[PDB]
């Protein structure tokens, strides 16, 4: 908040602006990689209530419906094992969008095959 | 062990922000690293000089976080690229590639 | 937006363009509690005063001087403060206080000074030209003139050479005034050094006993422990102020704090050595401080080609703080809030996004 | 009033471990569940403490360099220790500080006093006996406090002078181990701030007599030599210190 | 003047660490790369074009 | 080796541990390298004779 600091500062020019320029940049940056990475698909794609795939189990990586979150127990295991004019900004995605994307993409890799990758 | 490198990368990013605050205690050759101390014990002809010290010191500082920022997310971009790729060859396709 | 992007013509989206500051608006100053003051009733309200040969030298240390309740008194007719100003001794602080005090006449004050001339400065009590100090006097016929004549009260008449400043003469040797020794025997040309001043009520006012207390400050490569009074301006709490405790400065917002310090703790800092905690002086309770709430502000719009409206962001800036939503990115204002869930056009943040429909998040 | 004592008997001083004690808060900040890292004047771990005895017959009260600060441990019990001489001449030349724990209160003087050559106080079988001083002449500071105090208590003091300001921490500890110094942690908590301004590069222990010509009683200190190393103190969730590394002591710290 | 000698040489190393660390993200991405092509061309058969 | 350059040094802060963790992050960055290219067995296979 000193202002005579901030008065010497303007002598320096715009290295301000760059900094704060090449913050935004990476703060976007990391948005378009969640984007490029989970987003890979615009129909969200559920499995069938029933569960009958010929004996394979996919419990442990489709979503638990007892837990608030909708994740699966593996995604549930994941995320508990990870543990100044400073702001930290949100992530444009959710967890739960996160997690809601990889259900549709195991839904349409699951009742699908590689279709629903290539098309209807 | 299993998750070390989201961890690795959180932990680094942690860090990186812990020493970008660490830097503001130090005085870079001035008399203090506060300014409210530097414009209450001295008058502004040498006070000058010392809040421009602190600012280049703390400038130096602030583009050496934004640097290593950029090359750190310059390597998670070519991560993400990576798991952009895997996510449409190993999970919507069959991939042949090896490995 | 426009100042920002150095354009008249904006393309669809969100642009951060300034950055939300809470102004600081009150100062709050608090030092400790006001305890151990310096012993001034014992030198200017004293019994009886010490003769101007003899003159008392009190050493103060180690408490709180409050010097304008010596300046505000309408009971000194001399105040004359040498090497320093009376209003700003009040904020210094001193490694020693020398308090001399002896009583002289009415016509003898003006000596008393830095660079003077007379008996008083020759022979009884001698000032430095380098001088920091205040000469403080006053009138004594009530307490130290009687009826019969009070001769209790002697002065140095006669000396080899001058004093040296802050010296004591009591010797009562007889001064040789001539070639001939004295042989201890007050004869021709061997007077007595030390003559009385027979104060009486009924003297004139340059003949008057007065009391002179001389106040010096020297500042010494110790420890400087002589301050004075720091005052305590009423603590404010869950407002963003400027705060000083105990020479800690800083800006925040000061709330209450469950963190239990142990008694000899003050101060509390974080991970990163910045301090989040404090314990006030005056009364032993514990306070958070809450950085105040700096956002960045960002716009959203539409293109300049379809409308002009446009919505403010302040992120990580709760509402009450600043069509107003709150969002987990930070508080929005002037975008409708919907049930609707569409596709993401404008990126607010946190599963937030902005499209135009009126604004809509 | 000094006497001369003359019925002592000859023995080399003892030396014992200093295991990992003499860690004292480096400043007045609260820090909560944190590790901290600080360069400061600091007692090396496992470090060669030198061992004084007082028994009967032992009277060990010599004059000892000050170096940069003194840690100075007690395993006392009936309180036979009550002060400390501080000093560079320790005559009327110079300037010498006064630490004394008498039968009411603890008195710090700055004075220039005038030391005995064998100092110390004397209980009666009630204290009745001052021999420590002959004469004070110029006092630039005095401050009267509150008292600071099988061997069942053990005292620790850290005596550091910076910048003109003498820090006294202290810790008082229940013990009861008999011979030498437990093994174990205990933060020293800052006592008091003494601004003396004064050069200070000797010392000497205060004892008591007991009278009944002269008896020990039964007491033990160590004296430690204060070095300018790095300590990494771990802070719990109250706030205190329970743990310390020692930098410079072994590559596992390190 | 250690001053100045040190701001000259803590910028001259600034720049050869900043310089080491693109240098060592480029060595990494053809690092990757030869992995790739030891996994796929000499562990495999690669349908991939050139 | 100048104690005074150090002191003098120790002013400015944690530039050195930073420099000295970048180029320790290199140099593991180097061996990983390697082991990523060159290890992709864990069997020692030999030739007939
Ligand atoms: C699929 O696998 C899940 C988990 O491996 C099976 O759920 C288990 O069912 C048994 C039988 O009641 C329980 O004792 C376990 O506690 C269940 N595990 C969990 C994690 O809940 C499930 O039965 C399998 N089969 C089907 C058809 O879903
Ligand atoms: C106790 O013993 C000390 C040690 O001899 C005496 O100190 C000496 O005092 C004489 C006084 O004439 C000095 O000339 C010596 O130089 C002193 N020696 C030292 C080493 O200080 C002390 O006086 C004795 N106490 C009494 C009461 O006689
Ligand atoms: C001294 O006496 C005066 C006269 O009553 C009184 O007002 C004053 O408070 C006393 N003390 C001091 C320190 O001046
Ligand atoms: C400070 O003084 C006030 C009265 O002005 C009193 O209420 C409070 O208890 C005091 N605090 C301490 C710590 O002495
Ligand atoms: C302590 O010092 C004495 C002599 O000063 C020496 O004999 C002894 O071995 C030392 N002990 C240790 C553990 O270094
Ligand atoms: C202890 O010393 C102080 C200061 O000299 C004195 O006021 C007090 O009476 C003494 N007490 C005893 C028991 O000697
Ligand atoms: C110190 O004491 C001696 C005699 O006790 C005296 O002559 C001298 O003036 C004193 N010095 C100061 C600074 O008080
Ligand atoms: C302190 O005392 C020692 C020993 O008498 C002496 O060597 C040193 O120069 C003194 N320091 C100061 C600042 O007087
Ligand atoms: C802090 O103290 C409380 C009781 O005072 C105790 O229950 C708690 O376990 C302590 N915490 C730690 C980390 O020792």
């Amino acid at each position: 908040d000193s202002t005579e600091c901030s008065n010497l500062l303007l002598q320096y020019g715009s290295f301000c602006t760059q900094l704060n320029r090449a913050l935004t940049g990476i703060a976007v940056e990391q948005d378009k990689n969640t984007q490029e990475v989970f987003a890979q698909v615009k129909q969200i794609y559920k499995t069938p209530p029933i569960k009958d795939f010929g004996g394979f189990n996919f419990s442990q990586i489709l979503p638990d419906p007892s837990k608030p979150s909708k994740r699966s127990p593996i995604e549930d295991l994941l995320f508990n094992k990870v543990t100044n004019g400073l702001t930290v900004l949100p992530p444009l995605l959710t967890d739960e969008m996160i997690a809601q994307y990889t259900s549709a993409l195991l839904a349409g890799t699951i009742t699908s095959g590689w279709t629903f990758g290539a098309g209807p | 062990s299993a998750l070390g490198k989201l961890q690795d990368v959180v932990n680094q990013n942690a860090q990186a922000l812990n020493t970008l605050v660490k830097q503001l205690s130090s005085n870079f050759g001035a008399i203090s690293s506060v300014l409210n101390d530097i414009l209450s014990r001295l008058d502004p002809p040498e006070a000058e000089v010392q809040i421009d010290r602190l600012i280049t010191g703390r400038l130096q500082s602030l583009q050496t976080y934004v640097t290593q920022q950029l090359i750190r997310a310059a390597e998670i971009r070519a991560s993400a690229n990576l798991a952009a790729t895997k996510m449409s060859e190993c999970v919507l396709g069959q991939s042949k590639r090896v490995d | 937006t426009k100042c920002t992007l150095k354009s008249f013509t904006v393309e669809k989206g969100i642009y951060q363009t300034s950055n939300f500051r809470v102004q600081p608006t009150e100062s709050i100053v608090r030092f400790p509690n006001i305890t151990n003051l310096c012993p001034f009733g014992e030198v200017f309200n004293a019994t009886r005063f010490a003769s101007v040969y003899a003159w008392n030298r009190k050493r103060i240390s180690n408490c709180v001087a409050d010097y304008s309740v010596l300046y505000n008194s309408a009971s000194f007719s001399t105040f004359k403060c040498y090497g320093v100003s009376p209003t700003k001794l009040n904020d210094l602080c001193f490694t020693n206080v020398y308090a001399d005090s002896f009583v002289i006449r009415g016509d003898e004050v003006r000596q008393i000074a830095p660079g003077q001339t007379g008996t008083i400065a020759d022979y009884n009590y001698k000032l430095p030209d380098d001088f920091t100090g205040c000469v403080i006097a006053w009138n004594s016929n009530n307490l130290d003139s009687k009826v019969g004549g009070n001769y209790n009260y002697l002065y140095r008449l006669f000396r080899k050479s001058n004093l040296k400043p802050f010296e004591r003469d009591i010797s009562t040797e007889i001064y040789q005034a001539g070639s001939t020794p004295c042989n201890g025997v007050k004869g021709f040309n061997c007077y007595f050094p030390l003559q009385s001043y027979g104060f009486q009520p009924t003297y004139g006012v340059g003949y008057q006993p007065y009391r002179v207390v001389v106040l010096s400050f020297e500042l010494l490569h110790a420890p400087a422990t002589v301050c004075g009074p720091k005052k305590s301006t009423n603590l404010v709490k869950n407002k963003c102020v400027n705060f000083n405790f105990n020479g800690l400065t800083g800006t925040g917002v000061l709330t209450e704090s469950n963190k239990k310090f142990l008694p000899f703790q003050q101060f509390g800092r974080d991970i990163a050595d910045t301090t989040d905690a404090v314990r006030d002086p005056q009364t032993l309770e514990i306070l958070d401080i809450t950085p105040c709430s700096f956002g960045g502000v960002s716009v959203i719009t539409p293109g300049t080609n379809t409308s002009n409206q446009v919505a403010v962001l302040y992120q990580g800036v709760n509402c009450t703080e600043v069509n107003v939503f709150q969002t987990r990115a930070g508080c929005l204002i002037g975008a409708e809030h919907v049930n609707n869930s569409y596709e993401c056009d404008i990126p607010i943040g946190a599963g937030i996004c902005a499209s135009y429909q009126s604004i809509i998040a | 009033q000094c006497v001369n004592l003359t019925t002592r008997t000859q023995l080399p001083p003892a030396y014992t471990n200093s295991f990992t004690r003499g860690v004292y808060y480096p400043d007045k900040v609260f820090r909560s569940s944190v590790l901290h890292s600080t360069q400061d004047l600091f007692l090396p771990f496992f470090s060669n403490v030198t061992w004084f005895h007082a028994i009967h017959k032992r009277f060990d009260n010599p004059v000892l360099p000050f170096n940069d600060g003194v840690y100075f441990a007690s395993t006392e019990k009936s309180n036979i220790i009550r002060g400390w001489i501080f000093g560079t001449t320790l005559d009327s030349k110079t300037q010498s500080l006064l630490i004394v724990n008498n039968a009411t209160n603890v008195v710090i003087k700055v004075c220039e006093f005038q030391f005995c050559n064998d100092p110390f106080l004397g209980v009666y079988y009630m204290e009745s006996e001052f021999r420590v001083y002959s004469s004070a002449n110029n006092c630039t500071f005095e401050y009267v406090s509150q008292p600071f105090l099988n061997f069942k208590n053990l005292r620790e003091f850290v005596f550091k002078n910076i910048d003109g300001y003498f820090k006294i921490y202290s810790k008082h500890t229940p013990i009861n181990l008999v011979r030498d110094l437990p093994q174990g942690f205990s933060a020293l908590e800052p006592l008091v701030d003494l601004p003396i301004g004064i050069n200070i590069t000797r010392f000497q222990t205060l004892l008591a007599l007991h009278r009944s010509g002269w008896t020990a009683g039964a007491a033990a200190y160590y004296v430690g030599y204060l070095q300018p190393r790095t300590f990494l103190l771990k802070y719990n969730e109250n706030g205190t210190i329970t743990d310390a590394v020692d930098c410079a002591l072994d590559p596992l710290s390190e």
